């Protein structure tokens, strides 16, 4: 059970910002490697999001819940949807100025076939 | 081949054996799968709230950082070391597998980070953390069902296979066996009976001419 | 009647059928656990127990007639609700519940 | 009385058993798990003899008696401790000495109490009724 | 004790109670999967192998001493804790392992 | 060498067969999957002896001798291939039309290289090792 | 013609049954959920019977087939208004009156039309096709 207590992030700059603000990631103090990963719509190839969702899913341990917009998600949509996991929990939300789609949403897909 | 005397006692017991696990398993399946459909419905519907949650925070957030004519998220990222929000993880019963719970703890034990300050721009960032705070926590809340949820559709699966698996090839492989030594048995009796009789009326033929 | 009560027919379908179903409700708790298990599925269950331990169990000499017999039955009966009697006559599950 | 709750604990086991082998544990009931693991006392130390007890070459009914009585009072105590609401692994924690004391007793030989009657088992009673104490608050 | 050892009765003993829950445990794997096992049956599907292919495993030619026997029986009780033993008594054990 | 790694491989592939039909592939490991696989292409290629040719149902001792030598090759590199970092799906992409060409073999008269000994199947070894390179890296 | 479409109605019911056991009814159409409602029918008219009236005890020939032939008739009709813009629930609030009397017939005399052909269904046909251009609309 309890060994994770940080909510990672995979967003645009705007809601990240915001979300830490708050208080739910951090720059960690002897890793001094970010919890939290920022995205320049457009700007940041697809590459460099997939080394970032193997280091909150597997390279770290200590993420409880991958919180995950659904525009960026949509462009890694392979490893999104290879990862079934529970630990960490993907859980994608609506991106900034994004509406709600089914079919960004990772774990809807798996639920609705096999029911 | 297996054994031709006497077989049948465990063999009837292997048949009740399947026979229990296939009401059993399927009342469990049937109970998790009727679990299954509620959450179903509740993540729905909790995705598109989020969403709307979300978005309205981002923009309030996006108008302070583009009016106070610097980045704010610079500042922030320096300060942020800690985190207000955080989980405790719980293993609840939901049927006979555990499921992972979250609930969440806001410390209070932790001061508001320095990004204030900045003039007119820092009453700008005040009223922002605010809001977000607030809103922050919807997210959290509602993502606990979903780390239960992504279990729950991986542990339908496994029981849904064991019981198709029961049902189909466990309980005629039962039934077939039983029968191949039903066959052979009652003829070792009742063959006998005749050799019997057949040595008997030889018999009988020569005491009654004497 | 006069040996019987007119009522004797109605009460045997409901208390096969619930006691049948007791059975099944007690392995589905070994696997649910008690903490988790339905609300139809709790009652099945204490049928099963009250039903085994006073309706069948009697002692060597303690005779049951079967108009004794009929009574012990309205009080396991009871803890259904009458949404949940039904194979009754509504006639007889509001004279004796 | 005793005979009654030594077929009860056996006899309940066998179909706990049934559904631990198809189904799996993942959940059994705090109730079902005291009954599997009593049962376990009841087979090594009873059940399980044959050179294997340094005494069996006469054994008094009472010394039976006292031996089960031990078990049973373990059990509706354990049973009871579940539903007033203390955790099960708080109660097998807690338990602890009495439990590998019950364990144990089938190597003990009269030599205590009476001729038949031995105050290791009547001492056990005593001490297990300060456990469940400990155990539900 | 005197051209076997005291042991050799009891370590015996050990061994057929092991290799039992293995067979079990192997019958059940293929079965229902991986969900009907424990920390016990775990150890016991190792046990089985290990058990077949190093002890009852030898050449045409190969003899064995009885006491190097008891040494290899030893060996591979030697993955169990003691606490889950029972078939040798406490004062044997501690002798000999 | 080749009459203890036929009986191994066979052996091998009828527990695990039991595990895939009833409770899935899923607990399954990769090498194992490879082991229905290679074991799949034996049943087909080597029992299936009717034929319509005397080449299909005429395979000298030299001929079944390099037949499973080839193929025991193919089985080792593949579980180390695996291993060492490649998939079932992925080792089955690439061998792909050198796979076809062994189960073909069979159908090629033995009257050829030195005697029976091909160099059809001599030349297949080199290919076999190269495509080792390719499937693990 | 009518038997050969009544057997394949309560046959195809049962595939429909399973689906709703497994996933439900979120997985099922107008389409297929109109089969199950037919097939109910049949059922009920011609399997279900205990003397309940002097209509059950005896049956001609007639009843027997203008039973039949109310069914085939709505389960045509009903599938081509919701491949044409209807609901099942839509289909079902404006039937009402027309099919709870096909329902009845069994309690019902034969001789409403002549002696032993019942007018109760030769009555339906009008009205079924009235209530289709009702539905469509």
């Amino acid at each position: 059970a309890e060994k994770r207590t940080l909510i990672a992030v995979i967003a645009d700059e705007d809601t990240t910002t915001g979300l830490l603000l708050a208080g739910i990631g951090q720059i960690t103090p002897e890793t001094q490697e970010k919890n939290f990963f920022v995205y320049q719509e457009g700007k940041t190839t697809k590459e460099e999001i997939t080394d970032k969702f193997n280091h909150f899913t597997e390279e770290r341990d200590d993420i409880a819940i991958l919180l995950i917009n659904q525009h960026i998600a949509e462009n890694i949509r392979a490893r999104v949807d290879s990862f079934t996991n529970a630990f960490p929990a993907i859980l994608e939300i609506p991106s900034k100025d994004h509406p709600y789609d089914p079919e960004k949403d990772s774990v809807l897909k798996r639920v609705r076939k096999l029911f | 081949v297996f054994p031709t005397r006497m077989t049948l006692g465990l063999m009837k017991t292997k048949l009740k054996g399947a026979n229990q696990g296939y009401s059993l398993l399927k009342r469990k399946s049937e109970a998790l799968t009727k679990r299954f459909r509620d959450i179903t419905k509740r993540i729905d519907d909790a995705k598109q709230k989020m969403g709307r949650v979300m978005q309205t925070a981002a923009f309030s957030l996006a108008e302070v950082s583009y009016a106070t004519g610097e980045n704010i998220g610079y500042q922030v990222q320096e300060s942020v070391s800690t985190a207000r929000f955080k989980v405790r993880a719980r293993q609840e019963n939901v049927s006979g597998v555990y499921l992972s719970q979250f609930e969440s703890y806001i410390d209070p034990e932790i001061n508001d980070f320095r990004l204030t300050g900045l003039g007119r721009g820092g009453q700008q960032v005040q009223r922002a953390k605010e809001i977000y705070s607030r809103a922050v926590e919807t997210l959290v809340e509602l993502a606990s069902l979903q780390t239960a949820f992504i279990i729950l559709d991986e542990v339908i699966k496994v029981t849904n296979r064991r019981v198709n698996a029961i049902e189909h090839v466990i309980i005629p492989r039962t039934e077939n066996t039983i029968a191949y030594i039903n066959s052979e048995l009652d003829e070792l009796d009742r063959e006998e009976f005749y050799r019997l009789k057949k040595v008997q009326e030889k018999k009988q033929n020569e005491t009654a001419k004497l | 009647e006069g040996m019987t009560r007119k009522d004797h027919g109605d009460v045997s379908n409901q208390l096969y059928a619930k006691y049948a179903i007791g059975k099944d409700a007690a392995a589905m708790k070994a696997v649910v656990g008690e903490e988790a298990l339905s609300i139809e599925d709790k009652l099945s269950l204490e049928f099963l127990e009250k039903f085994e331990k006073t309706f069948i169990t009697q002692g060597a000499y303690e005779d049951r007639t079967v108009f004794e017999s009929l009574d012990q039955a309205w009080s396991l009966l009871r803890i259904y609700p009458k949404e949940m009697l039904n194979r009754i006559s509504p006639k007889i599950l509001d004279e004796f519940y | 009385v005793l005979r009654d709750r030594m077929k009860e604990i056996l006899s309940n086991a066998e179909e706990l058993e049934q559904v631990v082998q198809l189904v799996g544990k993942s959940a059994l009931s705090d109730s079902d798990k005291i009954t599997l693991d009593v049962a376990t006392l009841i087979k090594e130390d009873f059940l399980q003899q044959n050179g294997y007890s340094t005494y069996d070459a006469f054994c008094p009914i009472w010394k039976t008696f006292d031996m089960m009585r031990a078990f049973i009072s373990y059990h509706d105590e354990a049973q009871k401790a579940v539903a007033n609401g203390a955790n099960w692994s708080k109660l097998a924690d807690s338990t602890g000495d009495v439990k590998h004391a019950v364990s144990s007793s089938k190597f003990f030989e009269p030599s205590r109490g009476e001729k038949e009657v031995h105050g290791e088992f009547e001492k056990l009673l005593s001490t297990m009724q300060e456990r469940f104490a400990e155990s539900t608050d």
